[PDB]
């Protein structure tokens, strides 16, 4: 039933009172459901220790992943090309599943196109889709550039990209000057960083690999910035205004902040920005390339270091003050322009807000997961403030990466309680945040049903959620925000303080039992 | 009304195409006309798409693991091979259900085997082994196993069918293996159907010995319903307030033991077509259950769909079948007053998956609403059929569309509102035309029955009326 | 009893047993408190419409106001200045209180200083006050300008601020030529925005009233900005970086961003920033004069336009999508600048936002106070959202504000349930709140309270509470954010988005009861 | 010792002011000698700031309603004159209460009669009885009213005592009128004293008839404790664990039954001399309550205290302070363990207004920290002999300092800790300098007691040792 004045969906919908005793007869009647006792015993021992054991024990089933696979980090890396068309050699559902999740994400228009590999192409191999798919995606969609990853399937059956694309240019399908730069994406090898990674260095050896005799290590006085896997816009426009305020020339390689956040004006614009193919085959002659995101970057560092011969800094993942500032000294001594005093002013002003917030921030503990360079930034500034990380988790990373981290929480007090853990996935996590119980987590949409399952053990043992990380499905329009630089540790400070305060004011909420402590002032 | 115009914009779209891409496209778009009665005269259906088109159709995976055997909320579902798969598909699909998630319920978990490149190289069936028999260890109260393959599986030369016999056996365990290979097929329709051939294969038959269950005269089962939203739940409420009993729905909150049960009924309402008319007429074969379809979008579809139910039963039913419809005709008519007058007129293009597109016009026209082109994702020619009697004259059909065809479609024909998928959605918005989401819902709803409804008719008035829409247009410009 | 390990604060310190058995025993014991039956029904009393009946006929007593004095706002305002001293005359407790005020809600350091009077000047008054005040502020604190306001002790006394400066400065306490301007604020009148007009009126009269002879409208080609009684330094950020991005020449009247986020960098700064003398002496030169905030700036608005002979627009505040537009369109036809492409393309982004999270925001019930200019610039915007305030308050208000919000609501269908009060304070909303229950409130922290009076009646009764104006006591660093502008309108939309979404993930938390809405994806 | 260098400095921050300023300021500014026991040859307080130099101190409004009035729970407190008052002192001293909040306690509200420009030229005496009428009907459970006047309210010749008595006679209520206009004395101190003398001639002699009070020979009054981040409650255990019974708490938690209860004890705990001596003199003076000071700021001065307090009861009572001297001897002993070798060394400046500048420094040394200088906002000549017994020889000694002074003394002396107001925070947090807010315990506590002293402990240790005061210098300068 429903009243016309006030119109109820699903939620409260469902908890009237006919529908409930609808739901207790199906139960009762048809579903064989295991008594409520039984239930309430399984819970309360698979949030124990011993639970815990049989869970890290495992080697084969993996439960609720944090990482998705090659061809979206390929995807996402096409995207910041100027009018590049992200094409996936492969099966279409992969494409579909991309696109959407991409949408969730981001909340905007996200182009891709497959060229939809099916039985037939399991015994004879992909080249007449390869040509057709170039061919019908080039005069329809009207791109410059036509970006090629693959799925599973290809990388299975062995399919040659440089083979078809050669073959697809000398029979006529596509014009042989039409730049169509290749990366094979294994989706059994790596995540979905990885596939940045390879598509990536894939596009520069495409642009700049048979070109190099004309060259000239800094003959353009610019500065090459490779962001890798990234899904801020507010991480783009900070690096870019950083780099501006110093006055330094700066080239910006696969930057897709304009394409991911078009103005909603009465028109589809399927492209906008993005990086230049001048600018990629100009890129040999910067001074350097710098490497935002240097641990899943690996590959293309070896191209850059090895081809272009730019002796590439060794810098962490600028987040935070210790790691911004020595970005910032790097990119000052490798163009020669000093700091200026508004860089000085804002680094300042962060100090103030760390100051005033020191007290509420001292000693909380923190359960955390993401991508590599993410996680140990956020770790490194987490030590910076005073907190203490308790469950360092990273599904996608490897054990070179552990060492670093593991470095990183000797160097400070505050890491003394710190575990790293590599291979393991949500599941994990939510034993862990069960048997040692932090105060808050910080990662992507994902830990929503974690804390769900704590607040199901009691309101006393429910850990909170702080949503920074990829991807953010539940909120609207945090994809807009920044963490790296200054303005980025501002941002995630406020953040980690206000969820204090807030669960603090949500604790002492009750009247005349808790809410002596309900302060005006904190 | 304006036929001539329609086929001359088909004409100019398919104009950009190269020869072979538009020779195969020129079959999949066509001009409604109620009076044919074969669709197979007009339009072509259930092909492969053409490469590099952006199409919007997904893989048998998506048909098999996230539209049927997902919603089964007391069994796991492994997602066997690559990370990708059951990560991109986790909770994506607003199929509700009532449960413990982690200890008898299951649904919105990614269960998978997570190949490297070892599984690759040397094969993964031992390592299945040792996950079902993890699975075991550490989630005892589950009542079965499936296990969806990906692509790898079926190109690499791995066989899950020994494997799931060898360890239910060892197990007592009902698993059941599923291939549902991305690369099968065109769609996820083959995925509905390797789903089904599953299910009748290894869960329907186990209680076919089993006479314990009591039956009445007024057992039906409800096949094709995922729980949208809730909107299983809202048809529920009304076919048992007109006396009906329903052993099981298939599959939006549904348990293998309704499954199990369903042999059992004596009818099946069957609301998916495309997704589960081929279980409905093997238990027809095997069994003599009659199975009809049946419509409970908006009043009108509501209120025939109840009758004709009534109708295969005796006298108390179809008196029961009046009690409701008397019950019930205020709240929607009340629903009619307040939001027909704020929607006459408008028109609407929808383009959805398998069954929507045809199946929720009426809702539109008890609303004053006119769908003036309509679409399938990976429909067959069966669907059209329906189809072209569900619409009106001169109104634009087609198939399996491209973004570009559909883009210069609404360009032309210039609706009031679109309703498609989440990859349309925000492409349309920053054009200025109002959205909906016919999947998903826009994550409300639901919108079966006569509460659905209500909900249905808010939620086209919230999004067509929104302030918003005037607003694109900067006054300096 | 206290674990070394694990230290509580006082929550949950007075939780333990012992702490109970103590506070149960003093109850009982000593404090004659009333039976809890008594307690509960008087509390059910006050949640209904009887009681609410009772509280609108409230002539003399005001509970839990939401308006400061005047000389508070007067500070504010003298701030803005280039190295300017608030100086008040009066009474020493007034100074320590917009201190303490203003440190809780800037978390900075505000300066300013009292002449002390006491009973020997409620008899004499406070001329010897003035002069030593002023010799000693000069020689102790070397500012620039001392800016007077006072306090509601001399108001009533009648101190003359003209002729005590006076005879200060001809027996050479003070040099002549030193710029000591000086207004009445009167605590009985008004609020302390009215504070802030006749502070910069006063200003303003001694800086240009006598030098009028050689000024010539439009010939400097800039334009004055007025901003008003702002404690958001992100609006002051906005307007400036908006009328760069166009081009146009403008002049920031009480500017006081610097002073209130200067750096802790080893050495405190008294100073920093704010509008020069100088640029003072200059404004009757510009091409017209912006109010931001027209309600409170009446009296300015008629020194402008009677004196320096500026054609003063009529604008309301830049606030949302139109507001916005119209202030831009504005200051194009002034100033001659086209607006460019950037703002063009952020207009097109909020748009955006906006379509974006339209189906969440949509007829969701609001209760709302602060300042008039907020309020209506709010109100406006919740208008261009599809939402619907339902009860507008404002303590400060007046009956010409009351009409002009009232037909702000009768252009919109979505005002049809709105109510405008004037005059009336938070004790009156809590009635309002609880008889006629909306979905969220907008106003300062002293909403908390009424929250927590909510949570008692019931969950199912709760209002949250969302922390946008002025004070904002228990969150950090809120003080950073905007209001004003696009970007100022897209912080506010993700606000209050976010905050639907996170009730309604706490309403959809209960596992197996309400959990089957709680979505991934929203 | 650098006694001489202190004096310099003295000289030094002198001379910037003039003459008269100077010679006036050169009275408040000391350099500590022990052996010295009459300050009043050594260092000037208690009189009137000087103008234009910023000072730290309030008003008498905020010694009475703010202090002293405020904390009584169960009492409606009118700040009577314009609005600004009682809304920046609303909510803003954290004296903790346990009750229903605008049901029987209203001490976190802001009540005032909000004056006009009516009502300053034609007095507010009608609108004071029209409010408390008002009062009485919308808050029934509330059991008296004080009026706390304003600075208008003592310029404009109103009557205030004469309305309070009609309507407490008409209406058979407690209403306290309180002539604490801001410009009364010179800071909170007469504050104090004005609120003291209106609870001595109208709450205090309400039961002097009444005898129906069962009492024991082990009654005890806690006066002078408000219960800052519930303070009085960590004393109040441990006095019930000494077998003690406590009547009354003034004035934190406290309640108006509480006080007219208080003169039936057999002795009054003071914890604030500053602020209670006057009614503690007064109800020794009236019903022979003999009352002693006690400090509970660390174990060694808690100590101290438990055992005079028992010194003055028969040996039951001392047995039961041996006994919980044991009981918490391992606790403090633990903290100290954990924390002093973190904070040993370390130098203190301390600015507060009464009392509590000297009752912190026991704490501090049981820490191994050294209080280099401490000063006061309003203390008198009693304080400071109190106080010189207490600090090292050769530190710092100030009263009423301007922040100009205090900033060049903190540049000169460079201790490693400050604990002032929040007007000193910031402007010390910019400078590189760990700041401890001691009026509300940077918003966590309490302090007192055993229990206190764990968290007083550690909140040193982590704003001492934060690692965010060794980044404010960039690495590029
Ligand atoms: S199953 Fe089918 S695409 Fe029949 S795969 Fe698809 S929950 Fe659609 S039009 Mo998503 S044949 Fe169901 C469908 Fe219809 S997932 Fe849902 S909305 S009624
Ligand atoms: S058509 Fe369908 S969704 Fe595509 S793979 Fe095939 S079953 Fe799966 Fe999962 S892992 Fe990634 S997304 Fe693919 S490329 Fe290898
Ligand atoms: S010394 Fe003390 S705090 Fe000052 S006024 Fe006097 S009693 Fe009060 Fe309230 S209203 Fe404002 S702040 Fe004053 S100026 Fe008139
Ligand atoms: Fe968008
Ligand atoms: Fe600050």
């Amino acid at each position: 039933s429903q009243q016309v004045d006030k119109i109820k969906a699903s939620y409260p919908l469902f908890l009237d009172q006919d529908y409930k005793d609808m739901l207790a007869k199906k139960r009762d009647g048809f579903e064989e459901k295991y008594p409520q006792d039984k239930i309430d015993e399984v819970f309360q021992w698979t949030t124990t220790k011993e639970y815990q054991e049989l869970n890290f024990q495992r080697e084969a089933l993996t439960v609720n992943p944090a990482k998705a696979c090659q061809p979206l980090g390929a995807v996402l890396c096409a995207l910041g090309f100027e009018k590049t068309m992200p094409y996936v050699h492969g099966s279409q559902g992969c494409v579909a599943y991309f696109r959407s999740y991409f949408n969730r994400h981001f909340r905007e228009p996200v182009s891709c196109v497959s060229d939809s590999m099916t039985e037939d192409a399991a015994v004879f191999g992909g080249q007449q889709n390869m040509k057709d798919g170039l061919q019908n995606c080039k005069a329809t969609y009207k791109p410059d550039m036509i970006a090629v990853s693959t799925t599973c399937m290809a990388e299975v059956i062995g399919d040659d990209l440089n083979a078809f694309i050669n073959n697809s240019k000398k029979e006529g399908f596509i014009p042989d000057e039409f730049p169509v730069p290749f990366a094979h994406t294994p989706s059994f090898v790596g995540s979905h960083v990885t596939g940045w990674d390879n598509m990536f260095e894939g596009i520069a050896r495409y642009f700049t690999l048979k070109s190099m005799d004309d060259k000239v290590v800094g003959s353009n006085k610019k500065i090459n910035i490779v962001p890798g896997f990234e899904t801020y816009l507010g991480n783009f426009r900070v690096i870019k205004r950083m780099l501006s305020e110093m006055g330094v020339g700066y080239s910006l390689l696969s930057d897709p902040e304009e394409v991911l956040d078009t103005p909603a004006d009465g028109q589809f614009r399927m492209y906008a920005g993005g990086t230049t193919q001048e600018e990629m085959k100009d890129a040999p002659n910067a001074l350097n390339t710098v490497l935002l995101q240097p641990w899943h970057l690996e590959k293309t560092k070896k191209f850059v270091e090895g081809t272009w011969k730019h002796e590439v800094p060794k810098l962490n993942i600028p987040m935070g003050l210790d790691w911004t500032d020595e970005f910032l000294m790097k990119v000052s001594e490798i163009s020669g322009q000093p700091i200026p005093a508004s860089l000085t002013k804002e680094r300042g002003r962060l100090v103030d807000m760390m100051t005033d917030s020191h007290t509420w921030l001292h000693g909380k503990r923190f359960a955390l997961w993401g991508d590599p360079d993410f996680v140990m930034g956020l770790v490194k500034f987490l030590l910076e403030l005073g907190c203490e990380p308790v469950h360092i988790l990273c599904h996608n990373g490897n054990k070179r990466w552990k060492k670093a981290v593991d470095a990183i929480l000797a160097a400070s007090p505050y890491g003394k309680n710190a575990t790293v853990y590599i291979g393991k996935d949500l599941w994990h996590l939510r034993s862990l945040v069960f048997t040692d119980k932090p105060d808050f987590m910080i990662g992507n949409s994902y830990g929503k049903f974690i804390q769900r399952d704590t607040l199901h053990k009691g309101k006393e043992f429910e850990v909170p959620l702080i949503r920074i990380g990829f991807p953010i499905f539940d909120r609207h329009h945090l994809h807009r925000s920044t963490t790296l630089g200054y303005e980025g540790a501002m941002q995630i400070l406020t953040t980690l303080v206000n969820s204090i305060l807030e669960r603090l004011d949500e604790e002492t909420r009750g009247m005349q039992a808790t809410d002596y402590n309900h302060d005006l002032v904190r | 009304m304006s036929r001539e115009e329609v086929e001359s914009l088909i004409q100019e779209v398919l104009e950009v195409y190269p020869e072979k891409a538009r020779k195969d496209r020129n079959k999949h778009l066509a001009v409604n006309d109620p009076a044919v009665t074969q669709s197979k005269k007009c339009i072509i259906s259930n092909k492969k798409s053409q490469p590099g088109l952006m199409t919007i159709r997904g893989c048998a995976y998506a048909g098999s693991k996230g539209v049927v055997w997902g919603p089964i909320k007391d069994m796991i579902h492994i997602s066997h091979g690559p990370v990708g798969c059951g990560q991109y598909s986790r909770a994506g699909r607003r199929n509700y259900y009532i449960g413990t998630t982690g200890v008898n319920a299951f649904v919105t978990m990614n269960f998978t085997s997570d190949f490297q490149e070892k599984d690759i190289v040397f094969g993964g069936d031992k390592k299945l082994a040792k996950l079902i028999d993890e699975v075991e260890t550490l989630f005892p109260l589950n009542k079965g196993i499936s296990v969806q393959s990906e692509c790898p599986i079926g190109l690499i030369g791995d066989d899950i069918e020994s494997v799931s016999k060898v360890k239910g056996a060892e197990l007592s365990k009902t698993i059941v293996p599923v291939r549902c290979e991305g690369f099968r097929g065109v769609s996820q329709s083959l995925g509905h159907h390797i789903a089904n051939d599953a299910v009748r294969d290894w869960v329907l038959g186990k209680r076919d010995e089993d006479t314990t269950f009591a039956s009445t005269p007024y057992d039906v089962a409800i096949i094709g319903d995922y729980n949208i939203g809730g909107d299983a739940w809202s048809s529920r409420i009304l076919l048992e307030e007109m006396g009906l009993r329903c052993v099981a729905q298939w599959s939006g909150d549904g348990s293998i033991s309704e499954i199990e049960l369903t042999p059992k009924v004596k009818l099946n309402l069957v609301h998916c077509y495309r997704s589960m008319n081929y279980i409905s007429r093997h238990m027809e074969e095997k069994y003599g259950i009659p199975w009809m379809e049946y419509n409970f979008f908006g009043p009108t579809k509501t209120i025939e769909s109840l009758r004709a139910i009534a109708a295969k039963f005796d006298e108390s039913i179809q008196k029961k079948c009046e009690e409701v419809i008397a019950k019930y005709k205020p709240e929607w008519e009340a629903v009619v007053a307040k939001y027909r007058p704020r929607l006459e007129g408008k028109r609407v293009m929808l383009y959805i998956g398998g069954l929507r597109p045809r199946h929720v016009i009426g809702a539109y026209e008890d609303l004053g609403m006119e769908v003036v082109g309509t679409g399938y994702e990976f429909a067959h020619n069966d669907d059209y059929d329906r189809t072209m009697k569900e619409m009106g004259d001169s109104t634009l059909l087609y198939d399996d569309v491209t973004g570009y065809e559909f883009e210069e479609f609404v360009k032309r024909i210039k609706p009031d509102l679109i309703g498609s998928g989440i990859k349309e959605k925000f492409i349309f918005q920053k054009m200025g035309i109002p959205f909906r989401e016919m999947h998903s819902w826009d994550y409300s709803g639901p919108y079966h029955g006569f509460d659905g409804f209500a909900i249905f008719a808010r939620d086209m008035d919230m999004t067509l009326n929104n302030p918003c829409w005037k607003k694109l247009q900067a006054p300096w410009e």
